[PDB]
């Protein structure tokens, strides 16, 4: 015959080894593709797709859980007032986790990428007033007030003139390892943070409620990209 | 603003507000070479596809949300019920519109998307040991839609923070009034029945909850009008 | 700058266990040294809600075997792998004529042989495998049940006329390949509680994700 | 030599590999194929072909075994009646085990293309009249009477004017699968119906019989097809 | 809209079970250690209504043997697997200097190895393998007896002087290939009841398929 030396690995199952086998049903002609709507091809697609951000991620009972995907603004809250605050942490607990994106981070390890929330003011088309949204990159300490914090990547927001406004985060990077425990997590340290102040208090007329809600959304730019496919879930299929 | 006409319907709706093709296509027909090229399908365009306008639904502070199924909310509407019924094969795209009447005191943000292969799953008891199946009722609940009853999973065990992932459009009352969606033919299937199978449903959800000073109306009508396109039957019975 | 590992494929990939037959000796478990698996590709844990991320789906698996004593020991003892298609009648005994039906792929091999490694095709009668379906097959419990998603089943046993003289233990992987999707839908939230349905506890209604104490608080 | 990794599958036996072997005779010549007349290369050549459908298929008593091949129609029929029905399910029991496209289905499980039966009228030359025959698509339950079938897509047949006749079946797919019992299996559910009914009665002049049979001869278009080998049978070679 | 399914080599593929050798130590089935089996394409069941279809057929046949001990255990034996084509006589003993004649091809294998596999050549020395035949050979028992349609003889030995230490049981695998029919003919309808005529059972003649009440209910 032809001469030939096995090498290490002979007869090895790789589950990641990618080889082919034999078919089991040669002669079948399986029931051909036809065209269907919206296919996705890779991940980041969905990635990029606004999803609602439960930033508002404190009440629990059963009921009230539909008050996660909306916090409130009021009258009651004087100028200057922090509205609300959370970080740039897509794969980590809390808000995000609501997210599609934040989901999809979790199937894997590494990730980077700008990020990109909108908000969008509920209320009553009578009221108006502005809010301070300012982003204080990783490290910067939350701003003591209104003013500090507008001195940093800040943006006013009228929602007397606009009712949707989109804020950048323009970077974020799960890239720094951490073993604490026993159990390695590479871990952010990138939390990015977002701050809310009321730049100027709620203003309506007689007739028109005195609180309104807002919405989070939030997605990444298409420069955004994920690394290590690693399964993990809490929900699995039951016996 | 201007008004419309499909036959003997016309509804008067604003100039042409953003519209959502679910997917980026169009409600097409399907070709000569297919599975059932001998029993040529007639395609409706008289009367079966014109504008109905489903009993409006009221919105309140309380609202958890409504949805309808897809074809199941017509099936039992008119002329197109008529052919859905006594036929074998359907195949159909949808134009759906839906809008409120507030005054500009009136507070509220509605999701408004649709999802094929809409499979409710009830509450299996309570404590999570009964396998007690979704009704009729609940199932395929006509054209007065029914209401959800758990939102914040969309009765079926999914977050709705992420439906957006579906053909959607908002209505935010201090904004808009009118949300538009044509849909396409989504199954597996070129045709399939129309009485047992139901390609999606439509969602509608109070994301903010309605709102207003004591004295306005309190309860803001939502109206559906929806339409047709490019319906396809076959075998008649 | 490369995104490879976002792709479906590459989501999809990975052999995974979602079989394991236990051929005791002495036993309430298999009694007749033979099984039948009906292939579910939920047996891997972590799948179901991967998977569920999809309406439709399209895909072809590859099937290897991994068969040992309950020790993970390693034995002569010849084994026969039996696919029967959906629609191919299952072995009801030990000495069923299902097991000589040609029309059934098998494959024989040795323990000591390496692992028994096959492709099976994308069976479905219909264009795509859809983990929804909203309707019922011409209150009810026929609700959600789209049958042709069925890829048949294995039917594994000890090769000759008499019972083997060893307890065994076959483990089936399975690696997903040229995988297509479409419609997207929402990432499971909930627990799971059966396997057809997406029926969850109406009472233990969780938060999507962790909760905090204030909404300025971090 | 030339280095190798043996893969999974090695040393196996797939009873259905179409792999080659050792010739064991190699110095052998067969003796030459010669030309032979007709040659069959693919079945579907046989299911177009027509065969009598036992419609009848009542009688068992041995010696009236020949009576399942034809029906027949008398005087003594009033105008309407229903003379007889059957379904277009080539491979399920009942008329269709007769003909050689039934018997064929049995070697597949799956199939699907438009039939085709033939009615040959037997009876006395100067007999004449009019038959209804109608087929009632899969769904469509068989028509109450003579009138409401004469609705659905019939045929008015006068053997008066030609002893032949030809209906097309347009579909028929045993595509459904059924898991009954615990024994699964791919069946139809597109039982067409095709009904005959006596749309006149059978008229004659003294001196010819007052009955007469008919023929069914069935086969399929050439878009017929058949999909999965599967060996089943009653019949097999004794010990 | 393809039909390589309904093809004649399609139909006729597959290696089905033709053949079981018992070769056991103490047993009354044969005593010498070694059996002869002439080849037999009946031996598989289904088989014989399937060529039947056709008057005049032609093909190639690759024989692979399965052999281990009854519980289907795998021994340190080896074997002589010996094809005496036909017109070469049959070994009578465990002896017969046919085991060494040249002529007769012979592979050897042991249990260990994996199967053993050959092809076989249309050997008829007509110009096809004719399953009726309508006369006699130059009220008769010669009557439908085409001769010029054997194969061969296959005997099977343990390889040695002596018997074997280990009870044994071969199994013969055909598979057909290259195949051209004529002639097609009615489906045979009623049961065998010998393997070289067509007769049939005169009193229990049943109707080729199920009846029914009356013509007019379904």
């Amino acid at each position: 015959g032809f001469p030939t030396e096995l090498k290490p690995g002979t007869n090895q199952f790789l589950t990641t080894d990618d080889g082919v086998s034999a078919p089991i049903l040669p002669n079948f002609h399986p029931t051909p593709c036809i065209h269907i709507p919206g296919e996705v091809r890779n991940l980041l697609e969905l990635c990029q797709v606004e999803t609602i951000l439960e930033v508002n991620n404190v009440p629990t009972n059963a009921t009230s859980l539909m008050e996660r995907l909306r916090f409130p603004v009021s009258a009651q809250a004087g100028k200057g007032e922090l509205c609300a605050v959370f970080r740039a942490d897509p794969g980590r607990n809390g808000p995000w986790q609501s997210t599609l994106l934040g989901q999809l981070c979790g199937y894997y390890t590494q990730w980077s990428g700008s990020l990109e929330v909108t908000f969008m003011f509920t209320g009553s088309f009578m009221a108006t007033g502005k809010m301070l949204i300012a982003y204080t990159p990783p490290g910067g300490p939350l701003p003591k007030d209104r003013a500090t914090a507008m001195l940093g990547t800040h943006v006013i927001w009228d929602f007397g003139l606009q009712s949707s406004v989109t804020l950048v985060i323009p970077w974020i990077s799960n890239t720094h390892y951490r073993a604490h425990a026993r159990d390695g997590v590479f871990d952010y340290y990138t939390t990015g943070l977002v701050s809310i102040w009321y730049q100027t208090n709620y203003v309506v007329p007689i007739g028109a409620p005195n609180t309104a809600y807002i919405i989070a959304l939030a997605a990444a730019q298409k420069n955004f990209t994920m690394k290590l496919c690693k399964d993990a879930s809490d929900i699995l299929q039951t016996g | 603003v201007a008004q419309l006409t499909i036959g003997n319907s016309t509804i008067t709706t604003q100039e042409a507000a953003n519209i959502i093709v679910g997917y980026g296509e169009w409600p097409s027909y399907c070709s000569d070479s297919d599975a059932t090229a001998v029993d040529k399908p007639t395609r409706p365009d008289v009367s079966v596809n014109r504008f109905y306008t489903l009993d409006t639904k009221l919105w309140e502070k309380s609202s958890k949300g409504w949805y309808w199924k897809f074809p199941d909310v017509l099936t039992e509407t008119g002329v197109f019920g008529q052919n859905a019924q006594f036929h074998y094969l359907y195949r159909s795209g949808f134009c759906i519109h839906v809008q409120c009447n507030a005054s500009k005191f009136h507070q509220g943000a509605l999701l408004v998307a649709v999802l094929p292969e809409y499979v409710i799953g009830t509450v299996a008891g309570g404590t999570g040991t009964e396998d007690t199946h979704p009704p009729y009722k609940q199932t395929q609940p006509g054209a007065d839609g029914f209401e959800l009853q758990h939102p914040y999973v969309l009765d079926a065990g999914i977050p709705i923070s992420q439906l957006t992932v579906c053909p959607h459009q908002w209505i935010n009352l201090r904004t808009n009034n009118c949300a538009t969606i044509i849909v396409p033919y989504i199954n597996a299937l070129p045709f399939d029945s129309a009485l047992n199978h139901c390609n999606f449903g439509l969602l509608v959800v109070p994301i903010s909850p309605l709102d207003y000073d004591q004295g306005a109306t309190p309860v803001i009508p939502i109206t559906i009008t929806l339409a047709p396109m490019c319906s396809e039957f076959a075998g008649l019975r | 700058h490369s995104t490879a590992e976002t792709t479906l494929d590459s989501f999809f990939s990975r052999a995974g266990l979602v079989g394991e037959i236990d051929l005791p000796l002495k036993g309430t478990t298999n009694p007749n040294g033979y099984a039948n698996w009906d292939i579910d590709i939920t047996g891997y844990a972590q799948m179901r809600r991967k998977v569920e991320l999809f309406t439709y789906m399209r895909f072809d698996a590859e099937f290897t075997f991994v068969a040992c004593t309950p020790t993970g020991e390693v034995v002569p003892q010849l084994l026969q792998y039996m696919f029967v298609p959906p629609g191919a009648p299952k072995p009801d005994s030990r000495e069923s004529l299902a097991w000589q039906t040609a029309t059934n792929p098998s494959v024989f091999v040795k323990l000591s042989d390496p692992p028994a490694q096959v492709s099976v095709p994308f069976m479905s009668p219909a264009s795509a495998y859809q983990w929804f379906y909203d309707g019922y097959p011409t209150k009810d419990l026929e609700y959600g049940a789209m049958p042709n998603n069925m890829m048949g089943t294995f039917s594994v046993r000890t090769v000759g006329t008499s019972k083997s003289k060893y307890p065994l233990v076959v483990r089936i992987y399975m690696r997903m390949k040229h995988v297509r999707a479409w419609i997207p839908r929402p990432m499971r939230n909930q627990n799971y509680l059966f396997k057809a349905n997406p029926n969850y506890a109406g009472n233990s209604i969780k938060p999507t994700g962790a909760s905090r104490t204030a909404i300025t608080t971090l």
